[PDB]
């Protein structure tokens, strides 16, 4: 028993977070194009500076 | 005259006073009570009021996974069957994973204290000064004020600092520490009513206000759970929720599910907040409290006392059941409490209004579940959120309305979905319900807050500042994010709110800029660091006193003072009157001459400068005075101390003119005849170096350790000129044509005997460091004969400088049109080991009111408090702005 692990996810409390300096590379695949997750984060990244 | 106007007089003050009297009764008795800040830490990454309605509004579920780094042993306390002691069934819930986070430095708490320190008294802490930043008033202004402190608490049981042990887990604590960090003087009082605890701390701090016993008031709760007792103990009887949703008026509603928070309203009087120019967020009403009494059990609901409750609210509020758009139901998730709750809801509420109006009900616990005597008050943010927004948000998790109680009414529904809520033919208005286990209800009616210039001072500086770097750093990113995500502020009300609103902390800085293209990237580079063009930053100086240094010649240049005469009113006011003071023995307009019209001297002529320059330091140093910036001392540098003589008191305006006046035009029979040459040496070296020439140069003046300034004739000036390039010493030639300080003023001397004539000294007011004796001189000792030897004897600034730092001096300012005497008292200070900061008020080619701004903000950052009520105007709009970026760290207790 001293030897027994086990991997799992602590909830943790939200970043405030800070500005996003600089220019960020954003790389998407071609299927997805345009649709869901690549569009958002790239607005998300947009607004955070 | 007749009796009947006689008596009708008397008639009209009766009656004027019996109307005085019953408005003094309505006030006292129910007065709406206006919500002029909140502040709350809720589950699911909520901060702020505003955190909390993107929550709601979002539809985001709070409901998480227990906490993992309180020594809870989460793997071994999990067993499906519901009875079992030690095991639970719940996997979630709602909970603070900040929790342990505390700033222990800003509050002036050890680490040691704070790990012996409850949560509850931190989270309460935080929460306080977020609320009280958050309602336009500076925390700590509030110290001495008669300021209440009701808060909803519980015990919990969190557990050399032996001492912090006892008053960091006392309950009662929990609301006074409130009062003692913060140094309020109004009551200070726990109140515990279980989940009802806030709400009614809320009602008893309206009496509060009411009765006058307080001028504002917090109104609070706060719940943390440090040990999962509440999960195990209450799990026996199936009180929670399997999956840990509180199904809120749901069919699925299958029990409740504890959540920690914290949730603070600083609340004033209407009519005070009113007075006071305060931002009203929203309006208590009315406000009631019983109890069930005889019921099924202790721990169990009774509709006829919620019906009780909530008609003794609408009454003190004075408005009808059709009046209110909205409640924020207690709404627990329990099988039992939920259809009661629905009940009374229906024939309190939904019993006489228009059928196209039914009564929206909602629940905050569906969202973060029930966040525990925290909760009453956290609901009321939510309430207000919304009634600023003008939307309802839907609760959660509701399949369907329970079949429990019956909707056939219609008069009340379910928010399902998000409801736009009208805002026409009446104020919004909503109600809140905080119904205990112990039975004690508590039900708030609130009330939309009700409708309400001056020209923008141009270069308004904008100050920040933190107790360290860091959070320094953190408040120019929370501000520029802030004002990012706003549709173009007015800069001059952000430089109010900023200025007024906001604590002066050590590590301060500032943005003084007249065009609002500089500001952002300015914010960008303070939040970064790196340096700017605009941004000033520095370290304040908690204790130092005041002087303002007068120099001689050096500091003019054409078009000085120009700028302000047309932008600064005190200025061109304080210029007139000392023209015309200085019109009786001058032969021209001092105002033509700084405007440069045609025809006016220039400033080559020895006679108009020492005049000119006078009425500048003197307007200059009285316009520093009118921003709050008394000195406490004065300096002068040979003609300078007649202008700081008339900032002592010493001379009046008319008697410091003359003097300026006579004795310039008293060295013109000097011109051409020598001149003054300043030279990088000690004075001992300065002193050997002139011994070849004898008597024909000598020490005009001693500014510095490594700064000093011969005269004497042209023939001896550049001879020595040459013997300096031999030795290498940068020997810079003063762009003058007299060669005052030295031996051939005493061919003039009868005539400056007859220029300093008739005066009246008086005592100083502020006390006058002289030059030439170099110690503070009796006011009444400025005869004509010191005078001559001022204009003789040689000038000894280093050592009055050096007296000056003894005495305890530290801010020294400049009150020239261009700092001259900065680098030689920079040298003295750096020499003495002393942190005195030198600072100036104009500069070459500027001289508008971005200029005096910057030197203000200068100032304010060395640590002067500047009176910016005076620069930024009384009152503005009431700009909302970030609260201060506390700098956390973890104190829990290891187990």
């Amino acid at each position: 028993d001293d030897l027994r692990y086990k991997v799992t996810w602590k909830p943790t409390a939200v970043a405030d977070g800070a500005s996003a300096t600089g220019t960020w590379l954003v790389v998407v695949p071609e299927s997805l194009a345009g649709g869901g997750w690549p569009v958002v984060v790239a607005r998300a990244v947009d607004q955070a500076g | 005259v007749t009796d009947s106007e006689k008596v009708a007089e008397y008639l009209r003050r009766a009656t004027l006073d019996l109307r005085a009297a019953r408005q003094r009764i309505r006030e006292l008795e129910s007065e709406p009570i206006a919500i002029i800040g909140m502040a709350c830490r809720l589950p699911g990454g909520v901060d702020s009021p505003e955190g909390l309605w993107e929550l709601v509004d979002s539809g985001t579920d709070a409901i998480a996974g227990f906490p993992l780094d309180r020594g809870w042993d989460v793997e071994g306390m999990y067993d499906p069957d519901a009875e079992a002691p030690g095991k639970t069934y719940v996997k979630e819930a709602g909970f603070l994973y900040d929790a342990g986070e505390f700033d222990a430095g800003f509050f002036g708490i050890s680490p040691r204290e704070a790990v012996s320190m409850d949560p509850q008294q931190r989270l309460m802490l935080e929460a306080s000064w977020e609320a009280f930043e958050r309602a336009g008033l500076d925390p700590a202004r509030q110290r001495g004020t008669a300021t209440g402190v009701f808060v909803g608490a519980t015990a919990t049981g969190y557990v050399g600092a032996e001492g912090f042990a006892i008053t960091g887990n006392m309950t009662a604590v929990t609301s006074g520490r409130i009062s003692y960090t913060l140094g309020l003087q109004g009551p200070a009082v726990t109140i515990d009513t279980a989940c009802s605890s806030s709400l009614v701390a809320l009602h008893l701090a309206c009496q509060s206000l009411r009765q006058g016993e307080c001028t504002t008031a917090l109104a609070g709760g706060v719940t943390v759970m440090p040990t999962p007792t509440a999960f195990t103990e209450f799990s026996r009887q199936r009180g929670l929720a399997p999956d840990g949703r509180c199904k809120s008026f749901a069919a699925a509603a299958d029990g409740t599910n504890w959540a920690e928070g914290v949730a603070v309203l600083v609340v004033e009087r209407l009519s005070d907040a009113r007075r006071n120019g305060h931002r009203v967020l929203a309006v208590v009403r009315g406000t009631a409290i019983n109890q069930d009494g005889a019921s099924n059990g202790l721990s169990a609901p009774n509709d006829l006392a919620q019906e009780r409750v909530i008609r003794s609210a609408l009454d003190n509020a004075g408005l009808t059941a059709s009046d209110v758009d909205a409640v924020e139901a207690h709404g627990t998730g329990t099988t039992l409490g939920d259809p009661i709750e629905a009940q009374a809801l229906l024939a309190a509420y939904g019993h006489e209004r228009p059928a196209h109006r039914p009564l929206r009900v909602g629940s905050l616990k569906s969202n973060i579940g029930h966040a525990g005597p925290a909760a009453g008050v956290a609901g009321v943010i939510k309430m207000v959120m919304a009634m600023r927004h003008g939307v309802l948000p839907r609760s959660l998790h509701i399949d369907e309305p329970t079949p429990q109680v019956d909707w056939s009414s219609g008069a009340v529904t379910l928010l399902t979905e998000p409801v736009d809520w009208p805002d026409s033919d009446r104020p919004r208005r909503a109600g809140v319900s905080a119904f205990g286990i112990s039975g004690t209800n508590a039900h708030v009616i609130l009330e939309q807050a009700p409708t309400q210039p001056a020209p923008p001072v141009p270069a308004a500086p904008w100050l920040l500042s933190a107790k360290t770097p860091a959070a320094l750093r953190a408040q120019a990113r929370r501000l520029h994010t802030h004002l990012a995500r706003h549709p173009h502020p007015d800069p001059t009300d952000i430089a109010h709110a900023l200025a007024t609103t906001r604590t002066p902390h050590e590590h301060r800085a500032a943005l003084v800029t007249d065009d609002h293209g500089t500001r952002g990237p300015a914010l960008a580079a303070l939040a970064e660091g790196a340096p700017d063009a605009c941004l000033i930053s520095g370290t304040a100086l908690s204790k130092g006193r005041t002087v303002f240094v007068f120099p001689g010649q050096g500091s003019q240049w054409t078009g000085m003072g120009r700028e302000l005469l047309h932008t600064s009113p005190e200025f061109a006011a304080y210029i007139a009157e000392c023209e015309t003071a200085l019109n009786d023995f001058v032969d021209w307009s001092l105002t033509d001459v700084l405007r440069g019209t045609e025809g006016a001297p220039g400033y080559d002529r020895v006679d108009v400068v020492q005049p000119a320059l006078f009425a500048v330091m003197v307007s200059l140093a009285r316009l520093w005075q009118h921003h709050g910036i008394h000195p406490d001392a004065v300096i002068g540098h040979s003609q300078g101390e007649i202008a700081a003589a008339h900032i002592a008191g010493a001379l009046s305006l008319q008697d410091a003119a003359r003097i300026v006046a006579l004795r310039s035009q008293a060295l013109l029979p000097l011109a051409g005849l020598g001149g003054m040459t300043s030279l990088a040496l000690p004075h001992d070296q300065a002193l050997q170096l002139i011994q070849p020439w004898g008597q024909d140069l000598s020490i005009a003046s001693v500014n510095g350790p490594h700064s000093t300034v011969v005269s004497g004739t042209t023939h001896a000036l550049d001879e020595l000129h040459t013997t300096c390039d031999t030795q290498g010493v940068r020997a810079r030639r003063i762009p003058v044509d007299y060669a005052s300080h030295s031996a051939q003023v005493e061919s003039i001397r009868d005539t400056v005997l007859q220029a300093a004539t008739g005066i009246n000294p008086q005592p100083t007011t502020i006390p006058l460091y002289s030059t030439v004796t170099g110690q503070p001189i009796d006011g009444t000792q400025l005869d004509a004969d010191y005078w001559y030897t001022n204009l003789r004897h040689t000038v000894r600034f280093e050592e009055t400088t050096r007296a000056l730092l003894g005495s305890g001096h530290r801010h020294f300012i400049e009150t020239t049109a261009h700092p001259v005497l900065a680098l030689a008292l920079e040298e003295t200070i750096e020499a003495t080991g002393s942190d005195a900061r030198v600072t100036g008020t104009l500069r070459r080619d500027h001289g508008d009111l971005t200029q005096l701004h910057t030197a203000l903000a200068t100032a304010w950052t060395h640590g002067i408090d500047v009176d910016w009520t005076a620069v930024l105007g009384d009152r503005r709009t009431p700009f909302e702005l970030p609260t201060y970026a506390f700098q956390r760290q973890r104190y829990w207790l290891e187990p």
